[PDB]
RNA sequence: UUUGCUCCACACAAUAUAGAUGGAUACGAAUAAGGCGUCCUUGUGGCGUCGCUGAACCAUAGCAGGCUAGCAACGGUGCACUUGGCGGAAAGGCCUUGGGUGCUUGCUGGCGAAUUGCAAUGUCAUUUUGCGUGGGGAUAAAUCAUUUGUAUACGACUUAGA
RNA sequence: GCAGUCAAGCGUUCAUAGCGACAUUGCUUUUUGAUUCUUCGAUGUCGGCUCUUCCUAUCAUACCGAAGCAGAAUUCGGUAA
RNA sequence: AGAACUGGCGAUGCGGGAUGAACCGAACGUAGAGUUAAGGUGCCGGAAUACACGCUCAUCAGACACCACAAAAGGUGUUAGUUCAUCUAGACAGCCGGACGGUGGCCAUGGAAGUCGGAAUCCGCUAAGGAGUGUGUAACAACUCACCGGCCGAAUGAACUA
RNA sequence: GGCCAGCAUCAGUUUUGGUGGCAGGAUAAAUCCAUAGGAAUGUAGCUUGCCUCGGUAAGUAUUAUAGCCUGUG
């Protein structure tokens, strides 16, 4: 719904006499703030466990920053999301720096080829492909090939005054 | 900036042109377009000829004459698309008309004035590379346009005159960037380039 | 998925020299010189060794990279037809009213006159395209010939000569007259 | 007798492409290409210019026709260690790209009195200059 | 034609302004390519260089730009003349020759400015028209009425008439 | 009223040359209904005659594809008003 | 056409939905300033030819709720997925070689030999071959495919989803 | 006195900038430094085969005549 951050958000299922100290349920939920974030962990909460946000409380949040977020990474992402006839699992792969940016990139890719808002999709799972060769989309294979080099042709400057005097180029 | 902006119409886009000129147009400033036959419209040839078609087939039913009116020539598609986007129906939209001058070609008094380009509605800068597009003058000449040809013949003559001139005046650019290449090392010279010129 | 590169390889025998500005491919050889102008597909060609050309598509889409080796299927084609040519094979097929096939001259253009067409009082004539030579082979009957160094004029003009000779109003699996591509080869044997 | 193919000569995307950073926080730096995430999307690196460590659209950046030595994936230290031995700073400031920019800043940065002398020093030039065109 | 008409110059009057306030500053083509320079074996050639916007280039100092004295150099520039050429797409412009004349801020001086009072567009442009003063130039038609019938409701059309 | 989709069957064999059951999806507003929104200080209420134009779901004519198209004739279909 | 609850219109202008009683936003004394709503920001037209990732090329493209329509069924168009398979012990496609014997397998049929039908789906040689995938004959024959081989050498096929 | 203005210092409302000090989080995560362990889109070295300069291809070899990843501090 914005641009990402990922929270770790702890909840309990609030205790009684019969029940103290309860198990202490956590989720990871890319959410754009805390109150997304948490209105999520409720969201999933309720559909794995008996439990609501008034019969239970949030024990923690923490946003959880990406360890190395200058190192280019290979994500696979498990996905689950509703099309217009059914639902569906999905796995794609996404090379960025972080787990927020491979899941926006993937926010606006399911947006883009499926038609499918944020309401519509489930992360299952993010995980870091640690190992080339366990990469199995080619659009990301293409990507790791040794001495990867490519032009960027036909380059488009884009002019800050109406009129132009030259003629321009596209070199690059 | 200038009084009167020329702009060359070759490969330009007539829609986004049309949309920079009317915006001028309504601010004040004067434009000149040439080369409308030069203009590009997106979209296949086919595509192009079968809308004008469409806007040919409309007409005042009871009497032809009062009826949209389809101009063929390629001067008179972009003052179309041009009138369309001005208020044309105002004494405002009127004088912002009569601010501009569409020429198929470049005839005599803008052959020898300096013509000018929209990077924004440039084709080469805007169209994705592969896709289809149509040319003004090949369309007009399909729709009814009778002076493709001797619009060809004025161009291939003004652009026989135009390259003399230019080889002319890359040989006194040569001559005075040589004159400027020497007294170059002079102290005058240092300290200008020392003010950044 | 838009492939970061795709490239494809054009060998250049020893007596061919291809000269590649923009997209202007001018392919030389023994037999004469083609040109082909590619303006419309957006390759990018760079010479290996002096014997190897490849064409490149950066950042292309399926039909982008489909064109590509289109591009080196009419490259490999232009110098094909200058070292070793290009011959089509027809056969004049009728039942009962021979096909008479001639070459004749209209203010010096070299038609090839077609008459007696399934009885046809109409003479059908079809234009010899500049480079494409026709020659009517004795020892094989009913046999014209036509040979070139381009391999779209050889085919086109094969074409245009199959196709002026269409049966119109009949059954064609029946009146099957006509003149057929037989064979479609090189000019040089064997190579 | 031999094939002639024009080279078309590209800026390639690259591990050890200098680019020149055209908007943003730095707005005018040198980075260099760490690594390519994507066909638009590329990891930089401008330790000696300030540009830190990052993730960036190659439509920010634009690629100029330096390149140095550097393997991929190079931390910030090694990235700084092979551009000072590559000198790529100088590399640049030697270009006339890079002496066109600081032209432009200079001009920006003239007083009303040092463009009176720039007038000045403009007609001197001119007299000088018109002469030799005359004479030759 | 109760001294008409027109063209040039000048003065005086009106008349407005779709909106000047240094300069519209001219290759063509391509853009998965080009420009420029140079070289040769003149090409779809070799080499070098540039772009990453005109943020340029040119111009630009002087009572809205006065009056003077020099130095240097035979440059720049305005002007009226003048030589030849090219330009018909709407040419109405572009180039060029020679002499004259003014200015020159390329450099160095002398004098002036004030009081528009602390700002007030603080009037500098071009569009038509009229009148007057000189000078050059030209010396008809159309319509009505009559007439024709190739025309025609009337107009209109087509004809004729010193 | 017109048109699709599926395909058990017809078509001597053979589902789809041409058809096509049991079903099912539509389109049209040249049928007739349904409604009563406009008009009851009044829109002249059948048909024909005359005349113009428009639509295409094409009967003919043009050029074609298919056939259970040998020819001839015909049938199905396409661009087509 | 008729009921329930609420909110509206009637009785209500204003900004937006081009246009419109009811929709969205917001309800109204006369003004100034600022900020917004809904809706918008190429031009008409005030406001980014903004930034970012993708998708789409339509010889009827599409383009903002109410709302001014389109469905079933389809498409190696293109994109992204799901699942199951084949593959250097050599896959898919392509070209070429083999494609047998018991055996005219059983039944019928006027005739029926793999191929008008019912039933049985065997065995040997086997690298491999169905009591037969099609063309063909009256039945034959004769071609052809499943199946296995020769060549090539790294990926490939199928069914689905949207 | 009236009409139209300019500037300064204020007041009320507001719009748009520059700059300073703090607080929190994994007392940001990173970078950086130290250390240990690894593999590859495998650096140096070595071997094998090529040949047009002199490089190449295949192995091996985990930092060397490049570097990187992970954990810890
Ligand atoms: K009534
Ligand atoms: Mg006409
Ligand atoms: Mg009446
Ligand atoms: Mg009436
Ligand atoms: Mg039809
Ligand atoms: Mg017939
Ligand atoms: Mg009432
Ligand atoms: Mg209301
Ligand atoms: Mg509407
Ligand atoms: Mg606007
Ligand atoms: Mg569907
Ligand atoms: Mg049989
Ligand atoms: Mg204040």
């Amino acid at each position: 719904m914005a641009h990402f951050k990922e929270y770790q958000v702890i909840g309990r299922r609030l205790p009684t006499e019969s029940v103290p100290e309860p198990k202490l349920f956590r989720m990871r939920i890319f959410a754009s703030n805390e109150v997304i974030a948490k209105s999520r962990y409720w969201y999933f909460l309720q559909k794995l466990h008996k439990v609501k946000k008034a019969s239970g409380e949030i024990v923690s949040i923490n946003q959880i920053n990406e360890a190395h977020p200058t190192k280019v990474k290979n994500f696979g992402v498990w996905v689950r999301y509703d099309s217009r006839s059914g639902t569906h699992n999905m796995y794609k792969e996404i090379r960025d720096v972080s787990r927020v940016a491979a899941v926006e990139t993937l926010y606006q890719d399911m947006a883009a080829r499926h038609r499918a808002r944020f309401r519509s999709i489930h992360i299952l799972k993010v995980a870091e492909i640690e190992k080339t060769a366990d990469v199995k989309r080619q659009y990301v294979k293409q990507f790791l090939t040794k001495d990867l080099k490519f032009p960027l042709p036909h380059r488009v400057q884009k002019s800050t005054k109406t009129f132009s005097y030259k003629r321009p180029s596209t070199f690059y | 900036v200038e009084p009167v902006v020329v702009i060359d119409g070759k490969g330009h886009l007539v829609g986004r042109l049309a949309s920079v000129v009317a915006k001028q147009l309504l601010n004040g400033q004067k434009i000149v377009v040439v080369r409308a036959e030069e203009l590009n419209i997106s979209g296949e040839f086919f595509r192009n000829k079968l809308k004008y078609h469409d806007f040919l087939r409309k007409a005042t039913a009871f009497n032809k004459t009062r009826g949209p009116f389809h101009f063929r020539a390629p001067s008179r598609i972009f003052y179309k698309a041009l009138r369309g986007m001005v208020s044309h129906k105002t004494a405002r939209g009127k004088a912002a008309l009569e601010r501009l001058k569409v020429f198929e070609g470049i005839p005599p008094p803008y052959d020898k004035k300096k013509r000018v380009v929209v990077p924004q509605a440039l084709r080469v800068l805007r169209l994705k590379p592969g896709r289809k597009y149509t040319t003004l003058g090949k369309l007009s000449t399909s729709v009814g346009w009778k002076y493709e040809d001797v619009v060809a013949k004025l161009e291939a003559k003004r652009k026989v005159s135009s390259a003399e001139y230019y080889a002319k005046k890359r040989a006194f650019t040569k001559k005075v960037a040589s004159a400027n290449a020497t007294a170059a090392e002079s102290d005058v010279a240092k300290q200008l380039a020392a003010l950044g010129y | 998925m838009k492939y970061i590169q795709t490239e494809q390889q054009i060998e250049v025998p020893e007596g061919v020299t291809v000269s590649i500005k923009s997209r202007i491919v001018k392919v030389v050889g023994p037999r004469g010189t083609l040109t082909k102008n590619l303006k419309h597909i957006d390759v990018t060609f760079t010479k290996v060794n002096n014997q190897l050309i490849k064409v490149a598509v950066h950042n292309g889409g399926r039909k982008h990279v489909a064109a590509l080796r289109t591009v080196k299927s009419l490259v490999d084609n232009m110098i094909t037809g200058v070292t070793k040519g290009y011959k089509y094979k027809m056969r004049y097929v009728y039942a009962h009213f021979p096909i008479n096939v001639n070459i004749v001259e209209k203010d010096g253009a070299k038609f090839i006159e077609v008459r007696n067409f399934l009885g046809d009082k109409k003479i059908r004539n079809v234009p010899v395209r500049d480079g494409v030579t026709i020659e009517f082979s004795t020892n094989v009957k009913d046999e014209i010939v036509l040979s070139g160094n381009s391999v779209e004029d050889v085919s086109q003009n094969a074409a245009d000569l199959q196709q002026i000779c269409r049966v119109r109003n009949k059954d064609i699996r029946k009146f099957l007259d006509g003149i057929y591509v037989s064979h479609k080869g090189f000019i040089t044997e064997d190579l | 007798t031999d094939s002639i193919v024009k080279a078309s000569n590209w800026r390639l995307v690259e591990v050890g492409r200098v680019v020149l950073i055209k908007k943003g926080q730095s707005a005018g730096k040198l980075a260099a290409i760490v690594e390519i995430i994507d066909q638009k999307k590329v990891l930089i690196d401008g330790p000696k210019a300030g540009v830190p460590r990052q993730a960036i659209n190659l439509g920010q950046v634009v690629l100029t026709p330096l390149t140095f030595a550097l393997p991929r994936g190079a931390r910030t230290a090694t990235v700084s260690k092979k551009w000072a031995a590559a000198a790529v700073c100088e590399k640049w400031a030697a270009s006339s790209w890079a002496k066109k920019i600081a032209q432009r800043e200079r001009r920006a940065a003239l007083t009303d009195f040092e463009r009176f002398q720039v007038m000045v020093l403009r007609k001197q030039k001119r007299y000088t200059v018109k002469k030799a065109l005359a004479k030759a």
